[PDB]
């Protein structure tokens, strides 16, 4: 299907206990394959998915490079953004920076994005065209200009449309045994009273790669039962995933409520009753 | 300005079965500020050595981090994660249910 | 890889 090359970077200001910590994670689809922590001595850009060690010093330099000028980018960022909205030294503050490219079914580009957040709300976004930039305030109508000066969306469009796209051709072959191969989940029902007249029904999935998924229970064989109790996809921790989702019932009619699992992996659509 | 409160699961890798090797987790999500820290309790006390997966964000901006030990699970031994973030009135300790 | 500019803001 689709395949993505994101970033996700952070960087917070810690007032009188050190320089801003900076993190970059790096993503292709929903397996993370780099990172970089300046939380240490001698930071560099580390392999985090087993596929990516291979990778000689070419390329841990040049990314290790990128991820070193880009927290001190974000360092002088913070000063900044602290004299733009009048905040002193004494608290703590966020910039988060994310960005990918997607290619399509076809195996070419569809979509590339990039979007800035200060203290947790959008503050610049890269436009659709690539070309331009959305301000959400006065401060964020500087960092535009400053951008459009820098003619810095000629910058992050060769890289969005460019540069993404290759090396995620690049990730999709060097980890493809894992990459590329669907993983569906091993699905099953759990079955716990609750009082003499109601009964918990919990749905599983468990394992599955990748992280999209839908569970649904139906009650009598159309819909989905209102107030479905649901958890947030988790993580395994092995690179698979989980979800459950629960419904109460009336005693003796937990024959009514079916269990529905879609899933990449899955030749079908999986159907599971108590 | 924006401050968002932790959701919490605590679980295990594998369905647990008394007696064999595991991975406990405690995922931590939907969160702002990044600043959190996450304990793992083996009867209250504290698993002094724990890892965690590298600090990523949702669309929303909001943090996530999971939180990891292998252990092995018993019928006597309660497991919890403590979670400590500044939107809380104080840690927030979730017991570890094995059917959820 | 990640990009080779990073945005002054």
């Amino acid at each position: 299907g689709s395949h993505s090359l994101k970033y996700f970077h952070t960087s917070v200001s810690r007032p009188g206990r050190g320089e801003p910590r900076f993190i970059s994670v790096g993503y292709v689809d929903d397996t993370q394959f780099v990172r970089f922590d300046n939380d240490a001595a001698s930071p560099r850009m580390v392999p985090r998915a087993p596929w990516m060690e291979q990778e000689g010093s070419e390329y841990w330099d040049r990314e290790t490079r990128s991820a070193r000028d880009t927290a001190q980018i974000f360092r002088v960022n913070l000063r900044t953004l602290r004299g733009y909205y009048n905040q002193s030294e004494a608290g703590s503050h966020t910039l988060q920076w994310m960005h990918g490219c997607e290619l399509g079914p076809d195996g070419r580009f569809l979509r590339g994005y990039e979007q800035f957040a200060y203290d947790g709300k959008d503050y610049l976004t890269l436009n659709e065209d690539l070309r331009s930039w959305t301000a959400v305030d006065t401060a964020a109508q500087i960092s535009e200009q400053k951008s459009n000066d820098a003619s810095e969306a000629e910058h992050q469009r060769a890289y969005l449309e460019d540069t993404c796209v290759e090396w995620l051709h690049k990730y999709l072959e060097k980890g493809k045994e894992t990459l590329l191969h669907l993983e569906p989940p091993k699905t099953h029902v759990t079955h716990h009273p609750i009082s003499d007249h109601e009964a918990t029904l919990r749905c599983w999935a468990l394992g599955f790669y990748p992280a999209e998924i839908t569970l649904t229970w139906q009650q009598d064989g159309e819909g989905h039962t209102q107030d479905t109790e649901l958890v947030e996809t988790r993580p395994a921790g092995d690179g698979t995933f989980q979800k459950w989702a629960a419904v109460v019932v009336p005693s003796g009619e937990e024959q009514r409520y079916t269990c529905h699992v879609q899933h990449e992996g899955l030749p079908e659509p999986v159907t599971l009753r108590w | 300005m924006i401050q968002r409160t932790p959701k919490i699961q605590v679980y295990s890798r594998h369905p647990a079965e008394n007696g064999k090797s595991n991975f406990l987790n405690c995922y931590v999500s939907g969160f702002h500020p990044s600043d959190i820290e996450v304990d793992l309790l083996k009867n209250g006390e504290r698993i002094e050595k724990v890892e965690h997966s590298d600090l990523s964000f949702s669309k929303d901006w909001s943090f996530y981090l999971l939180y990891y030990t292998e252990f092995t699970p018993t019928e006597k031994d309660e497991y919890a994660c403590r979670v400590n973030h500044v939107t809380l009135s104080q840690p927030k300790i979730v017991k570890w249910d094995r059917d959820m | 890889v990640m990009p080779l500019s990073a945005p002054t803001l």
